[PDB]
């Protein structure tokens, strides 16, 4: 794996600079025991400059999130249904990174905001990485990408004070849902308890998103990624959910980093609603239009596998 | 002040960043139910600009909140100082500043506990200066080198990035107790002024010793203080948690309110100022920025007044994007040898270019200077000027000498204070003066209230409880034990460990004026304070009660919140969203005594709001003669501190801001025997 | 405009930072005066901080180029074709800026590079900006953008050594050219003297790709840009312009600079082809495809207007270094086409402006900025330099009242898509067999050359292809030229020792078409601005003389005119050790100085009568006024553009038709 390559240890060892010469880095060098501080004290400035480019730009929206490593394992040989090669034998095993996010707060935001939440999955397959990039909640706000702006910055802070964080309980995100009503299902959805889920553990992921499955012979089916959780599903109450958000801000990194170490690693079934390319509208709406699900009454659930997240991270930055 | 740059939007058509009228709502497509086009050019450049909007969070102080205002200059300070800015009697110089946390990110809470940061640009006629200090005199660590050590342990764990705006966790404390310069600071922390009441309410200093440096060459010592005009106050700790939950925006949003409603803060700026000569004549040294000088040996100096008067327009490009430096200094004054100070001047100029991604961050409208510059800084990403000299090196004759030298003897340059020298060997040690720890936090402890120390035993008792490390938690009792034994058995007692043996070393039982919060006295002034009266629909006499009692309170400048089951005119807040942490006093009004079950809010909360606001210290009552029936649901006593019943609106009104001016009554919390 | 506001003024005052403070950049702060260097100096910081970070990474291709401004002026009232408003009134002037360029070099590379050239230009219309990105050969080397990593990849040195800088000249380029036959009409262009032009000022512009005008009817018309040349088209020849680049790889932005500050600013007349919608693929070709031309027996230039370039910039790297062109920079009234070329250009220009800039707030840097107002929700990004007052920056809102508003074709004068464009079939990854002729163009190409003009490029081929070392690479290089013209085929094999393939005649034809040929475009129809240097001596009185009297004659006609001496003096302007006869466009020796082309320490040995004998074999109208220094030179008197006359004005008359003539093709060698 491309991440054990790349672990360093320091669990012994004198310390050294970037390029291995040993050093210290606990007084700065000067003219003097009382002096100024010397210019060339390479060891000071490269200590500093390092720390004072430690950040990068957080994520323009889900900046606020945790990961887990896992395992995908396939429950059959899905040839019938798709060329994919991650899904062509029974026991087939796929490494994976989860990350579980909010969608508004800046990264040092309250996990237990109201909230769309990511829930975004890579599988590192053997013919390459496929991600599926999903929300806990199956439609979205709006019917078209070049939306997305307007979407967030509506929702976001006030950009005069930068107030409120992480929330839509302010002026402009009621003005963009009321006067662009695509947003009435996501927004009915968050102002259900999946705004508010009691661990990124009790809620399920959704593509969103109709996509293909294609065989090699050419021939495409459409379908729906739902992702099943196998902890239930689970909620807070609001005020409960407040109180939370000031008393540990950290509340879903944490449940999720505990259940892993505790041998109690999240599981969900991935699974698929898989209809014909001529039952586009046939369920009395447009299977391109993201703001509508298709009911399960119409189409019944497919499982392909099992997802199970059973690893913490070793540097949080890094992965 | 920076209208040059304003860009307003509120008429005509959509324009691409080239002046090209176009539409932003829907993808072109290859047919109605198509693909999207590559040439969709109107889709690239707007996804394309959101895509990056984001720029690296600062390293430190990531979360905080700026605004515009003045300093004013009481005097001509031309003896002690050549500082252009303090040259006359009324001489005014624009100002920005931000205050901020200093271990949280983005969006993290305003009322964390931590040391605040209070950074303030004047925008001189002879160039920008930045004093960038905290609301704490003092600072954890002796040198510059160590800043990164500080703060990775203080900041989240780097496996799982827990916890949060917090030094409640292992490796915070077991750097304390490692590294006991930290001590001096760490008291400070633990005290009401980690959970300021808003940026108004808390002091800003320089913490440093820099120096002021006359025309003539001479110079002397001196120490930053900005003394808040609107009085110190703190939150509780309990009430703290609550509100960074109810309200992460608490800090800026108080500001805000304030300078929009015609309140805008004022500090009077100081120094204490002393000779070059007593560097070592206190008892400590003045180069170690984990020191105070005790007022009772320098008084303050008030230099000026600051105000601050006007919010941002845009708050990415304003408050975001300010870069502050202490390198930014003027004619007039000159750094100290402080090994922090000194590594600061490398930090702050170098971090700019991670954040703006590019040389030029000092051509952002925030950042430019008033007056014109000359030099031959040239090119780089982002370069903004078009430079007509093309000959910019010197010494030149092909443009006639210019820009010219600017030095002590011409030109009104900066200079080094002449009288600075160094000796002895190249070194990385540290000066022996440095040594003692644990005299000042000491000192500090003594200057406290007793239910400040109280207060300050139970942060400690709170965070250390979460140490997971039993070394650590021994380590940090050997430390508290060396400032004071009695803080170390107090502490000891709720993790279950003993105290070591007392070590006298460095017990003492000296004060100093000026550090305590609760000791203060009232607030000087009750103007801004928020005062929330509980009331109800169901009957139309407690809002004619709320009414009346609202007329009379915002006539003195407080901001009233009234507060019923739903809103209609006259009610601003419902009960479901009313929380005790938004009131600095709560009066219910008797008409709504029956509230004290519905689907409009959570069960017991108009009495969780009462029972909150009196458990937290603040200003409690209810007006109209009828009392007990609340008083008694509450478990308040009529007879208490800071308790009132009165009939009539005005007499209530004058004994309850008094209250308001007292801010706290400290009787309501339990010490330790 | 944007520009005037941002000058900054340095010729009085006292040096400051950055934030206004005075302060001293000569000597750093030490702790005493043998002593370290202090890190509290604030002022060495930040001068040598914006010093180590002056550099920005130079353009991923046609790095190497040079800019000024001007202005276009439209012709007439073009609403009866366009609904563009920079062409909606006759005398209606945009301010322009235009930037020149080569292709492959890095940013230091000679300007006489062999290499096919850019031509960008800047309209800030009273609409928006619009940028025509093009060059000066009128087709491109790909179908399709996607390969345009290949194509450069290709050109650029071989990547393990970096070798060679800014030339086709190795086995990669001509291992792509031989392996993807689309590249065999744009290799003509380059082979042709078009690959090595005289300036940018006579060479023309092209578009290259099909547009659409589409008028506020929303009816729409396929158009080809053309800028063509007021000064005339003229080129180097290949070992001219090799000297050149060691001389002075600068030549061609100093000709620039030098003509605009002389009053002498180069004008282009601004011309489309324009044809129906239904004419797409009546021309025997299919106008999707970038590596086909109109020819102009097909379809007439309309002139549009005038453009012409009349200051230079103020600062280089603010202005040239810093502006950002971009085919999606387009207005109102024009259109894109489904050329698969152009079609990704789009992508890659908005692309790669973040690499050089850093950030996404290019469009604010003052080059850039459009001349009209800003109205739009963008908001934020590093480098950020407005601050906005709309506090609602979403679309719908009531909370700014609607705006700003949405503009389209109905309302606010909106960019709108050509409401005729359609799509129709699958979604493919195929190639349209209407773009497969690779080689009938190239042949027109071929035969619209002169003789000479054809034995010019047919030794470009010679030159660059015996370098390729690999015989297989050469040998499919050969199979490639042999399908547009046996004969090209044969006379380059006949140079690397290989046999050429036999004739394959499937594309085989003698057409010709006008407008192509370099050398068949007749006399230059100004010679103002060319160079001419008049060899003297300090060693004879007459000499210096005779040089002054034919410097006054010769600068009344704009001609700029060095004399060449052994040393500096009064009326010489340049030494025999500094000066080549690439140095100008037409050589004089003035008799008194026979004795030097008979040894000095003042100059190489031989090099007065090799600057004379070079001009001659490179065309050069050349001249003794007052021969021995005929005779020492070779030069047969009688020659054309060989000048004798004892008589000044009668030299000056016959001199002067000879720089209009500009270059003797008869002093060089054909085949057979
Ligand atoms: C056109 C813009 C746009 C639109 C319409 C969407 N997003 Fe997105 N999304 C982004 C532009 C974006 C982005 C700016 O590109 C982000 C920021 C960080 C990143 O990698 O991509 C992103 C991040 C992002 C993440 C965080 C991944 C992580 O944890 O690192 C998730 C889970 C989603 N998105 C999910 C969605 C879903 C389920 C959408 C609707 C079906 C959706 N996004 C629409
Ligand atoms: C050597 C490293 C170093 C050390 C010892 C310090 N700092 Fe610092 N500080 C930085 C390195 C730094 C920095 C990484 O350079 C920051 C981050 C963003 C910035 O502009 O500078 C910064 C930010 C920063 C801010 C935020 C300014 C703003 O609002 O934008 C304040 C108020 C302070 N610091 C105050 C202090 C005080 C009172 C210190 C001790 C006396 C101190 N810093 C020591
Ligand atoms: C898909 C990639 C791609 C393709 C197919 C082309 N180009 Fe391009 N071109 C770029 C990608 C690019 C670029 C990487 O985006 C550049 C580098 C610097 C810049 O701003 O854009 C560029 C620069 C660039 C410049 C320099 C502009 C200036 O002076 O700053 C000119 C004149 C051209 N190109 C002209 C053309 C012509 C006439 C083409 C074929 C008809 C063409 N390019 C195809
Ligand atoms: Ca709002
Ligand atoms: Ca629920
Ligand atoms: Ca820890
Ligand atoms: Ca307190
Ligand atoms: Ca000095
Ligand atoms: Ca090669
Ligand atoms: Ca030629």
């Amino acid at each position: 794996s491309p991440l054990a390559a790349y672990e360093v240890d320091d669990s012994t060892g004198y310390l050294t600079s970037d390029v291995g010469g040993p050093i210290q880095d606990q007084t700065s060098l000067k003219a003097g025991i009382r002096g100024p501080t010397l210019l060339e004290d390479f060891m000071f400035r490269q200590k500093i400059q390092h720390f004072d480019h430690e950040r990068v730009p957080e994520r323009a929206v889900h900046a606020r999130g945790a990961g887990a490593h896992g395992t995908f394992t396939s429950y059959a040989d899905w040839s019938n249904i798709t060329a994919a090669s991650f899904l062509n034998a029974t026991g087939k095993q796929t490494p994976v990174f989860v990350r579980f996010s909010t969608t508004a707060g800046s990264r040092g935001s309250a996990d237990t905001a109201r909230d769309v939440h990511g829930f975004a999955t890579r599988f590192y397959t053997d013919e390459g990485n496929f991600d599926i990039v999903g929300n806990n909640i199956p439609v979205f706000f709006i019917q078209d990408a070049i939306q997305f702006p307007d979407l967030i910055h509506s929702v976001k802070p006030r950009p005069d004070n930068e107030i409120p964080q992480a929330a839509t309980a302010h002026d402009s995100a009621w003005d963009f849902f009321s006067q662009q009503p695509s947003t009435m299902h996501t927004l009915f959805w968050a102002m259900s308890g999946h705004g508010i889920p009691r661990s990124y553990r009790h809620m399920d992921g959704f593509g969103v998103h109709t996509f293909r499955f294609v065989k090699d012979d050419g021939s495409s089916k459409l379908i729906k990624w739902h992702f099943k959780s196998r902890q239930g599903k689970a909620s807070l109450v609001w005020e409960e959910a407040q109180v939370l958000s000031g008393k540990n801000a950290d509340f879903h990194r944490q449940d999720l980093w505990d259940a892993i170490e505790s041998g109690n690693g999240p599981e969900w079934d991935v699974c698929v609603q898989i209809v014909d390319e001529s039952q586009a509208q046939a369920f009395g709406f447009d299977l391109l239009d993201p703001t509508k699900i298709i009911p399960e009454e119409y189409a019944p659930l497919t499982k392909l596998g099992l997802l199970k997240l059973d690893r913490n991270p070793t540097n949080y930055f890094a992965e | 002040p920076l209208a040059a740059y304003e860009v307003d939007d509120s008429t005509g058509y959509l324009t691409s960043d080239v002046g090209g009228p176009i539409q932003d709502q829907t993808s072109l497509k290859a047919g109605i139910r198509g693909p999207t086009l590559l040439e969709d050019f109107m889709f690239r450049q707007k996804i394309q600009h959101f895509d990056h909007e984001r720029v690296p969070e600062r390293a430190v102080h990531a979360r905080g909140a700026g605004a515009h205002g003045t300093f004013t200059s009481y005097a001509d300070w031309s003896n002690i100082t050549a500082a252009s800015f303090l040259n006359a009697t009324g001489k005014q110089t624009p100002v920005f500043v931000r205050f901020s946390t200093t271990a949280g990110s983005r969006g993290s809470a305003d009322t964390a506990r931590d040391v605040h940061g209070f950074a303030t640009r004047f925008y001189t006629d002879e160039g920008n200066f930045d004093i960038v200090g905290n609301n704490i005199p003092v600072f954890f660590i002796q040198d510059a080198i160590q800043f990164p050590d500080l703060i990775h342990s203080v900041k989240p764990r780097p496996d799982n990035e827990i916890p949060q705006a917090a030094t409640a966790h292992d490796s915070a404390w077991d750097f304390f107790s490692q590294q006991p310069s930290t001590m001096h600071t760490l008291f400070w922390a633990m005290s009401g002024h980690g959970i300021p009441r808003s940026y108004r309410h808390m002091d800003g200093f320089g913490v440093h010793t820099f120096r002021f440096v006359k025309d003539d060459g001479s110079s002397k010592l001196i120490k930053w203080h900005f003394k808040s005009r609107q009085g110190k106050a703190s939150l509780v700790w309990e009430e703290a948690q609550v509100l960074s939950g109810k309200n992460a925006d608490f800090h800026r949003q108080d500001l805000w309110d304030a300078i929009e409603s015609g309140n805008g803060p004022e500090w009077d700026v100081c120094v204490q100022i002393v000779d070059e000569s007593q560097a070592q004549a206190f008892g400590f040294d003045l180069l170690d920025p984990t020191k105070i000088i005790p007022e009772e040996y320098a008084p303050l100096t008030k230099l000026g007044l600051l105000k601050l008067d006007r919010n941002p327009t845009n708050y990415f490009a304003e408050t975001e994007q300010v870069m502050f430096q202490p390198g930014h200094i003027v004619r007039g004054i000159d750094f100290t040898e402080d090994p922090l100070l000194q590594g600061r001047l490398f930090s702050y100029l170098d971090t700019q270019l991670n954040r703006n991604g590019g040389p030029n961050f000092e051509q952002l409208p925030i950042n430019m200077p008033r007056v014109p510059i000359h030099n031959n800084n040239r090119d780089g990403a982002g370069q903004m000027f078009i430079h007509r000299n093309k000959y910019p090196y010197t010494p030149n004759t092909l443009n006639s000498g210019y820009p010219r030298q600017a030095n002590q003897n011409a030109g009104r340059g900066f200079f080094t204070a002449p009288g600075r020298t160094a000796s002895g060997a190249l070194v990385r040690e540290v000066s022996p003066t440095f040594n003692d720890h644990w005299s000042q936090p000491r000192l500090f402890f003594n200057s406290l209230t007793p239910v400040e120390q109280q207060f300050l035993v139970n942060a400690m008792r709170f965070e250390i409880s979460l140490v997971k490390s039993e070394e650590v938690k021994k380590n940090v009792l050997t430390q508290l034990n060396r400032v004071s034994h009695d803080v170390a058995v107090r502490v000891a007692a709720a993790i279950g460990l003993g105290a070591p043996d007392a070590d006298d070393t460095y017990y003492h039982n000296n004060k100093t004026a000026g550090v305590s919060i609760v000791g203060s006295g009232p607030l000087p002034t009750i103007k801004t304070l928020r005062v929330g009266i509980l009331a109800t629909t169901s009957e139309s006499s407690a809002l004619d009660q709320a009414a009346q009692l609202r007329t009379r309170l915002e006539k003195d400048g407080l901001v009233v919140t009234v507060v019923a089951e739903t809103l209609r005119e006259g009610v601003d807040q419902t009960y479901s969203t009313a929380d005790a942490t938004g009131f600095d006093g709560v009066v219910v009004v008797d008409g709504a005594a029956a509230l004290f079950s519905s689907p409009l809010f959570p069960t017991g909360r108009p009495l969780q709001i009462f029972v909150d606001a009196y458990r937290w210290g603040k200003p409690v009552g209810v007006c109209g003669g009828k009392s007990s029936e609340v008083l008694d649901a509450a478990d308040v006593p009529e007879d208490g501190d800071g308790v009132y019943s009165e009939e009539s609106v005005d007499m209530f009104v004058e004994e309850f801001e008094k209250g308001l001016a007292t801010f706290r009554f400290t009787d309501r919390f339990a010490l330790d025997s």
